[PDB]
């Protein structure tokens, strides 16, 4: 009886396992020094006496939510934010932060009280409303700035709420480095993936 | 050949351990004070724990020289990763044990067959006492032997964020430590705490008497909550870091209960299984002869 | 509505996209105009991000709902068991060449 | 401008000391520290 | 116990069966990990049967 | 265990180098690139450095 020689197959196996990895590896070091952190288009309403530009009363939309921090959250096993509802206590939305990690907060209905409205300034915890006709139904407020009549409106990040130590880069340094580049597209980024090979 | 006046070699500027944050280097009492925590509702209770085996290993013959403090640490607090070592010349060690022996234990942390010339070393009487019961670590991954790397880890947790209105009733709420931190931080204070000196401590346990055991203990409870506590974050479920406006915190999943696999993967110190058996079988010892 | 909710669901993938703005570049140099206010649609904005493109993951959400459709239309006999699965090699490489 | 510049002007004046503007090197291009175990390039004591 | 699920939830006197025993025979095994709880604790009592009739 | 996290595809002694590298990267002197120049006329000279 012929036995075959263990060497000649081994030799295949590190040969055809080599050649994967140089393979993908220019393409996952981009998606890296990317992915950073992007996106969704969120609004702080100034309160008081105008003394500010930046408040810290900001909300988005439930269609926003739907498709960038929804996904996420899903990735990083965690139990959804509670509602806000109305009458919930201003240690309801802290009870609820401390197991979810990222400063979020579902809907509104009946007028939450002036105790928890205050409350959402400072921690930043951004409250997605399902409507967006009018906003100042829904607060009991002092009456300083709330009329709808403006908010400034910008755009948030992925790379500020929800880091992770893995799978979302958060080095300053680097996001120094990414706040530079001239806004790219699929095309830029795809012809990225492609000098970096020659 | 430095000598103790029961004071110990950790009443001692020689050697004293640090650690370096806040931009300048600080005491590890000082850095405890910024671990802040809830509770989670786990019930991790006190068990109890078993006594070591007797039977010390052989020193199997050895021409040359090992750096038996090395491997202490660098399997303990080895930041870098540190492949199996459940076999080595990890138990040289016993050959201090015995009465008249030549061998002596250097400072900085090596085992002489023969003393040479101009090499500072330990009281050849009181490292006699710390090999009796130190030695029998080498013996840590042979079956039949190995102690059990689960229950342990309940006394761990109830040392370093055990509030004493606890520890004197033996049980405690399964907490969530998280304090405030800077950039490498975990990884950071690893590759700190390794050169520390660990056996400037040890000596110490298993030979200062009734009268300056009990100040030892008051003035190193804490060094010894800073090497109990990056012991720990090898082990916890996660890591992940809440952030506030500016400041970012290090939550720590759950300390004092043992899962098999570091959080930290890259973020923080990484354990392999050939060391979950090892930290078992140094928790085990040590806690006799503290405790 | 009233008992249907599965329907009045995807009767929204209909929806207009962009915004409405008052064209003023005609009205300030005055060009006749035969309704009393001149208006028009879009109609789909810009980029407003680096990296986000909305009005491509709008996109994405409708192959997401609409998927589940095709992936539930419960047929028999076989022939449309073939076709109910290679029509997802359709239905997603479209999405992909939107993008 | 002007960061890259570890030192400046090496010559000595005619009749003065130090030639105004006149940079000397740096404390640190000239310290070799030895290696921790975990750790690598650490500087000295200082005290 | 649903976060939990890897230790068996003794009732006070339900471990005390197995002290009885273990001092009866040493060298005997067990399982190790064990939670021992008193609060259960009581309440409403209600009613059934699944005969017929 | 390997399907928790990705690590971004990349080797995991290849991600260590990444960290001593992303300070290479950002030290100050290394970035010698200056925006803004203000347009002034005061025709004086002595070169000096800056």
């Amino acid at each position: 009886i012929v036995y075959p020689d263990p060497s000649t197959t081994l030799s295949q196996s590190l040969s055809v396992a080599q050649v994967l990895s140089k393979l993908t590896l220019p393409d996952a070091f981009i998606n890296m020094i990317l992915s950073g952190g992007d996106s969704v288009v969120m609004r702080t309403y100034q309160t008081e006496a105008d003394d500010d530009l930046d408040e810290g009363i900001r909300m988005t939309t439930y269609d926003q939510y739907l498709s960038h921090i929804r996904e996420r959250l899903h990735i990083t096993n965690v139990p959804d934010p509670i509602y806000i509802t109305g009458a919930s206590t201003p240690d309801q939305i802290a009870a609820s932060v401390q197991a979810t990690h990222v400063a979020v907060v579902l809907y509104q209905s009946g007028v939450i009280n002036g105790s928890a409205s205050t409350y959402l300034r400072e921690n930043e915890v951004l409250v997605v409303m399902p409507d967006y006709y009018d906003v100042v139904s829904r607060f009991a407020n002092a009456n300083l700035q709330m009329n709808n009549n403006r908010y400034h409106e910008s755009v948030l990040e992925i790379a500020d709420i929800f880091d992770q130590a893995d799978f979302i880069q958060t080095s300053d340094a680097v996001r120094q480095l990414r706040a530079l580049m001239p806004t790219l597209s699929t095309s830029q980024i795809r012809h990225a993936i492609e000098r970096i090979a020659q | 050949m430095l000598q103790q006046p029961t004071g110990g070699y950790t009443t001692l500027e020689q050697f004293a351990f640090t650690i370096r944050n806040d931009g300048t280097n600080a005491t590890p009492t000082q850095f405890l004070q910024l671990l802040s925590y809830e509770a989670t509702e786990n019930e991790l209770v006190k068990k109890t724990i078993p006594t070591p085996e007797t039977h010390l290993p052989s020193a199997r013959n050895v021409p040359g020289n090992v750096y038996i403090e090395d491997a202490i640490t660098q399997a303990l607090f080895g930041i870098s990763a540190q492949n199996v070592n459940a076999h080595g010349y990890f138990s040289r060690l016993s050959a201090l044990a015995l009465p008249n022996t030549s061998a002596r234990l250097g400072l900085d942390g090596v085992i002489y067959n023969s003393e040479t010339i101009n090499i500072p070393f330990y009281d050849p009487a009181a490292v006699a006492n710390f090999a009796a019961t130190y030695a029998k670590l080498g013996n840590a991954s042979t079956p039949r032997y190995r102690a059990d790397m689960i229950d342990i880890y309940a006394h761990v947790g109830l040392e370093l964020a055990g509030t004493d209105a606890e520890r004197a009733a033996g049980v405690m709420p399964v907490k969530r430590a998280k304090f405030d931190s800077w950039e490498g931080s975990l990884i950071s204070l690893s590759r700190d705490v390794v050169n520390w000196k660990i056996l400037a401590f040890l000596i110490d346990l298993c030979s200062l008497e009734g009268e300056a055991l009990r100040a030892f203990k008051t003035r190193n409870r804490d060094v010894f909550r800073m090497m109990l506590f990056i012991m720990s974050t090898a082990v916890a479920a996660n890591v992940v870091n809440r952030k506030v406006t500016k400041r970012v915190d290090r939550v720590l999943e759950y300390i004092g209960v043992n899962s098999m696999r570091t959080a930290g993967r890259t973020a923080t110190i990484t354990y392999d299984l050939s060391r979950h058996e090892f930290a078992a079988k140094f928790l085990q010892l040590t806690f006799t002869r503290w405790n | 509505l009233a008992g249907a909710n599965t329907i009045i669901a995807i009767m929204r993938l209909f929806t207009p996209q962009g915004f409405l703005r008052t064209d003023d570049l005609a009205i300030a140099a005055n060009f006749p105009r035969a309704s009393r206010n001149p208006q028009t649609y879009i109609p789909y904005t810009n980029q407003r991000g680096t990296v986000t493109n909305e009005f491509a993951s709008r996109f994405r959400t409708i192959v997401a709902t609409l998927a589940n459709v095709v992936n539930e239309r419960a047929v028999q006999d076989d022939m449309q068991k073939a076709t109910r699965s290679c029509t997802k090699q359709w239905l997603r490489h479209l999405e992909t060449q939107f993008d | 401008i002007s960061v890259a510049r570890s030192m400046r002007a090496i010559v000595n004046h005619n009749e003065v000391d130090r030639p105004r503007g006149a940079v000397a090197p740096s404390s640190y291009e000239m310290d070799t520290g030895t290696l921790s175990r975990n750790g690598d390039l650490l500087y000295s004591p200082v005290a | 116990m649903y976060n939990d699920s890897r230790t068996l939830y003794m009732t006070q006197r339900h471990q005390e069966l197995l002290l009885a025993q273990i001092t009866a025979d040493p060298n005997i095994l067990l399982y190790p990990y064990t939670y021992i709880f008193t609060t259960i604790p009581t309440s409403m009592n209600y009613i059934s049967n699944t005969g017929q009739g | 265990e390997a399907f928790r996290w990705s690590r971004y595809f990349l080797d995991e002694l290849r991600l260590r180098r990444l960290s001593v590298g992303l300070r290479l990267i950002t030290n100050p002197r290394i970035a010698r690139r200056f925006d803004g120049v203000r347009i002034m006329y005061l025709t004086d000279d002595d070169p000096d450095p800056d």
